[PDB]
RNA sequence: UAAAGUUGCUGCAGUUAAAAAGCUCGUAGUUGGAUCUUGGGAGCGGCCGUCCCCUGCUCGGCGCCGGCCCGAAGCGUUUACUUUGAAAAAAUUAGAGUGUUCAAAGCAGGCCGCCUGGAUACCGCAGCUAGGAAUAAUGGAAUAGGACCGCGGUUCUAUUUUGUUG
RNA sequence: GGCGGCGACGACCCAUUCGAACGUCUGCCCUAUCAACUUUCGAUGGUAGUCGCCGUGCCUACCAUGGUGACCACGGGUGACGGGGAAUCAGGGUUCGAUUCCGGAGAGGGAGCCUGAGAAACGGCUACCACAUCCAAGGAAGGCAGCAGGCGCGCAAAUU
RNA sequence: AAACUGCGAAUGGCUCAUUAAAUCAGUUAUGGUUCCUUUGGUCGCUCGACUUGGAUAACUGUGGUAAUUCU
């Protein structure tokens, strides 16, 4: 500290407070901004509807197509890419299809290669993508 | 609420009934009567818990409806009935007659007194009154009116009421070198010599008590009962006589009674 | 000189209409060793909010104060400066809360600066519980 | 309904309460009596506890005291003349605590001229015809007569209420809460009091 | 309102770094030393002792 | 949440990495120089260490020929600070005891009817209480309406007192 | 014919118990892109009432011009019921506490009242607003934020 | 059995919408109040019929409405 006055502690305390406000952490956890920009509108995961499966370019120096898919959200109605993460698994997602979303892990931030692509895909039509990948469930039709 | 409650958590029952966690929700709440709430303790508790003479609380209400107990001379049929300090409790029809005297801790215990003892009772003034003709009364701490009382008898005295008549025989007055039994606080159920009365105009009147092996301490005058003129008590005194040993040497003389008998 | 008011002012307890052939004054001890004044026992005013002339009986909390305002007619604005300990910043801020307490007109000469005890009792109005018992004069102040 | 509540209204600072429960029971208002002068209307009012309060609607008569000689009689009340809270519960002749009402005086002057056997309002030049308290002025034994001689030595009573009692009627003060005990008893204005009262009623008459 | 004990501790704490080699190394000489079955049964002999030691120094701090 | 001494009271930074207002004044806020009790009397242990002491004015008991020695209630700068005491629901946490077969738990249990347990600690601040008086605030007597002295007077007044009744 | 034991029930009032209510001191998160607010539809006082179980601008009438504020009033926000507590934690702290104990509040939204010691009760009543159920079309009945359970909502939660 | 009378139904349970000196916590007060119940008092304290009055419910019996814990 800066006041070591034995009474300085509405000093010490306001300004603490005043500075916590420069904190980026902070103040995206403490304004409603973050929060009500967030589209899964501060829940772990959300369950979509596909509406369309887009070939996204990878940011560059590794360039590869990440087969992605447009999602509208059930809760909001807000539209999302959602990474379809395993190797060829854009195979198991049709057009008009529940897909349970999930974050990709950086919290609200693109992860390494795909550019504006915040969140990954979970489960397909109440099945899981790892069960559907390993062969271990099949898809309900 | 928007009423009484007539229900007592089994968690939000008094410490000192020595109630386990895990049997029921509820706890026996005491009926009104004579004690305090947290102060008393049910007959069912001192029934079924303390001597077990029951095992559920259906056996203690067929004990009690054969009319077999009798709190200070009087015989009650209420499970949760609030017997307290200094009552008698006299279970006729297996001859026996017991004192709720706080032992060295804050419980009840189970003091045997003989049938001779079990006729009178000790009981602290809480105020004198002057009825509507000049009638002198007293009120004790168990809600006693007893009108017209010897006039040298003021509160925070004691009286020794006759069970059958309900009439004072002696008293105590409130002097310094009395024996004094500690009813509440953090030394409830000490017993020791009253060395030292502070009084404090409208705050709480602070009381310094000299124990039996010269251990002081001091207790707001609230929570004092003068029990004996001096040094002789006029009640038989449970083991450890208020004296409160230390938890070291308590664990001293447990350790040796274990050791010693085998 | 008093009786000001559309309604007659006078103590309750004392009768002042016995047939004859200086009116007599109802006073008491306020109690906790604070003594009644003289302007109080000897004064010809009449408050029924004056803890020794008046239906209020002093119990619980015996605080002080200084007085700060004067401006209320009967009654006084005093001030309680404290330090509040804030444990994280292991320090004091300096806190105040002034109340409201009625100033008895036994304490005719009382300036701002006085440190005033006061004695809990009833609620007298909306935001006094506080009768003046004593003022100490402010430090210096003897002219 | 009508509340008695302290949170509905703004604090030392000035700062509207947001309210955090409803209306209780016992947080309550009932509509004023606003008793009158007029034949006995009492109504029963339970109240908190199951205990009785009695609304005066209409009341006529009232046990009032004359604090000099400490005698107290049920005396008729005829009007309301002064109320020092409002101006306008005169008109609307509504009895309430502290209010200034004209009163009967008779019961008193019955007293007065049966315990100090002295002629009392009875204007000058008339007769008692009946001859009834002429009687009771007079024809005393031995020993009697020299007791309410000596009451008689000292039995002056004031100049005002002499006035007042030769108009037929007193002011009083009514002492009782008429709305809420029901009865309407109250003490005689006398010394200061009376002497403030009449100024304060001859200020208003003009 | 139910009259459960809800009550319950854990015995164990995992370690911070889980790949150190020289902990994997000392560990798994307990284990088969000790003839133990897995890693959770060392780490909460060392919470036992770490409890212990805990208030042996709580209690070394006071006076003799 | 820790890691984050990357919110910094402990405890961070601000020449050049992000950062000292263009400069000065200034009211709250915060922090404020030094200075006002010290040398001893007495004893124990082997010159040193712990211990006892440096205020007065109704009723009593170690008593003595109205006083002295002693105790009790009261009066005796204000706090802050510290130390003690009173008081503060349990459950939780710490923790005592106790082989739920171990353990988490539980509050039980243990002896060839009896013997026991159901402890104890902690419970920030604020309020209550009694030591201490360094440290930090604060007070006085400076046109003397300053003390402590005994005196001269005045006004109101418990009533002890004139065999009882003015 | 007179006189009597042991109870049950009821009862004015007092005390006691169980409480409840209103007050005392102290303590709460973010916000100044909220700095002045409160006040003749009470704001702070005084006097006298009304009402109330009582104390009090609680409410009248009449006076007074007060009251609060950079020591952060007033206004706003809260994914705010508060506390005991919980998670992490060397020493400090940080975060959480809808949740079994204590206290508070509400029964779809406001409002009003009956009875009673205790209610502004909703497994009481009366309206209005909202939604909704039987109907022979005249009417009648409703309140699962009780236990199950259903729909909806959802990432998210069990047996009519 | 039913019905009248008395008592209970104001506790318990559920939820967290509201609520930021409010709630709540420690701390006091009630000498400023109310209190069924329980406990103990009081219950020939007043100076003036060896048991009174007539309703109503269950019951019995006629019914009405599509319908109600309607009457």
């Amino acid at each position: 500290g800066k006041c070591r006055g034995l009474r300085t502690a509405r000093k010490l305390r306001s300004h603490r407070r005043d500075q916590k406000w420069h904190d980026k952490q902070y103040k995206k956890a403490h304004l409603g901004t973050a929060l009500k920009a967030n589209p899964f509108g501060g829940a772990s995961h959300a369950k979509g509807i596909v509406l369309e499966k887009v070939g996204v370019e990878a940011k560059q120096p590794n360039s590869a197509i990440r087969k992605c898919v447009r999602v509208q959200l059930i809760k909001n109605g807000k539209k999302i890419t959602a990474f379809v993460p395993n190797d060829g698994c854009l195979n198991f997602i049709e057009e008009n299809d529940e897909v349970l979303v999930a974050g990709f892990g950086r919290k609200g931030h693109a992860v390494g290669d795909i550019p504006g692509v915040r969140f990954k895909v979970v489960k397909v039509a109440n099945v899981s993508l790892l069960a559907l990948y390993k062969g271990k469930k099949e898809r309900p039709r | 609420a928007r009423g009484p409650k007539k229900h007592l958590k089994r968690v939000a029952a008094p410490k000192h009934w020595m109630l386990d966690k895990l049997t029921s929700v509820f706890a026996p709440r005491p009926s009104t009567g004579p004690h305090k709430l947290r102060e008393c303790l049910p007959l069912i508790i001192f029934l079924r818990n303390k001597l077990k003479y029951a095992l559920t609380g259906d056996e203690v209400k067929k004990i009690c409806m054969q009319r077999f107990i009798k709190i200070d001379g009087k015989v009650r049929a209420d499970i949760t009935y609030p017997a307290g300090f200094m009552d008698v409790i006299s279970i006729d029809k297996t001859g026996e007659n017991f004192r709720l005297i706080y032992d060295t801790k804050g419980r009840f215990a189970v003091h045997r007194i003989t049938p001779e003892e079990a006729k009178y009772k000790l009981c602290k003034v809480r105020k004198i009154f002057v009825g509507t003709k000049g009638i002198p009364h007293l009120v004790t701490h168990d809600a006693r009116t007893i009108r017209y009382p010897d006039p040298l008898i003021k509160m925070n005295d004691t009286i020794q009421i006759d069970l059958e008549t309900g009439k004072i025989t002696d008293f105590i007055k409130f002097d310094t070198g009395n024996l004094c039994m500690v009813t509440g606080g953090a030394n409830l159920g000490r017993i020791g010599v009253i060395t030292n009365r502070e009084r404090h105009p409208g705050s709480f009147d602070v009381v310094h008590v000299k124990d039996a092996n010269g251990n002081s301490f001091a207790t707001r005058l609230s929570n004092i009962f003068v029990i004996g003129k001096g040094n002789k008590p006029w009640i038989s005194l449970p083991r450890g006589k208020g004296i409160r040993l230390t938890i070291a040497e308590e664990r001293d003389k447990r350790l040796a009674a274990k050791q010693s008998s085998g | 000189d008093i009786q000001t008011e559309r309604a007659y002012q006078k103590q309750p307890t004392i009768f002042q209409n016995k047939k004859r052939v200086k009116l007599p004054r109802y006073y008491k001890n306020i109690g906790l060793g604070f003594k009644t004044p003289k302007e109080a026992i000897e004064g010809t005013y009449i408050d029924k909010k004056c803890p020794f002339t008046g239906n209020v009986s002093i119990r619980g909390r015996i605080l002080s104060g200084v007085v700060t305002k004067m401006k209320m007619q009967r009654t006084i604005v005093i001030r309680r400066d404290y330090l509040h300990y804030i444990r994280k910043y292991n320090r004091f801020e300096k806190r105040h809360k002034n109340m409201s307490v009625h100033l008895s007109p036994c304490f005719r000469d009382v300036q701002i600066g006085d440190i005033v005890t006061v004695g809990e009792c009833r609620p007298l109005s909306k935001t006094v519980r506080f009768n003046v018992l004593k003022v100490t004069k402010a430090a210096g102040t003897k002219k | 309904g009508i509340s008695r509540d302290n949170w509905h209204k703004r604090r030392k600072t000035g700062g509207k309460r947001k309210p955090y429960h409803k209306k209780r029971k016992y947080e309550l208002g009932r509509p004023a009596a606003n008793t009158k002068i007029g034949p006995r209307r009492i109504h029963t009012v339970r109240v908190r506890g199951g205990n009785k309060k009695y609304r005066a609607l209409r009341l006529d008569v009232g046990n009032f005291s004359w604090g000099s000689e400490c005698c107290t009689r049920k005396t008729r009340i005829i009007d309301v003349v002064y109320n020092a809270s409002n101006n306008e519960l005169v008109r609307t002749k509504t009895l309430v605590k502290n209010c200034i009402v004209l009163i009967d005086s008779t019961p008193y002057r019955q007293w007065y001229e049966s315990h100090y056997a002295l002629p009392l309002g009875r204007k000058k030049g008339a007769k008692l015809t009946p001859e009834e308290e002429e009687i009771l002025n007079k024809k005393r034994s031995k020993k009697i007569q020299k007791k309410y001689d000596e009451r008689k030595k000292n039995a002056k009573i004031s100049s005002l209420l002499e006035e007042q009692f030769q108009q037929g009627k007193l002011l009083a003060c009514i002492a009782s809460r008429p709305g809420q005990c029901g009865r309407a008893d109250g003490y005689v204005l006398e010394g200061k009091e009376l002497e403030f009262y009449l100024r304060k009623i001859k200020a208003r008459k003009g | 309102p139910v009259a459960r004990s809800w009550v319950c501790r854990k015995t164990y704490v995992t370690p911070r770094r889980p790949f150190e080699k020289s902990r994997l190394d000392q560990e798994l000489k307990l284990i088969g030393e000790y003839g133990l079955r897995n890693k959770r049964e060392v780490w909460r002999v060392k919470f036992t002792l770490a409890k212990i030691r805990k208030a042996a120094r709580e209690l070394l701090t006071l006076d003799e």
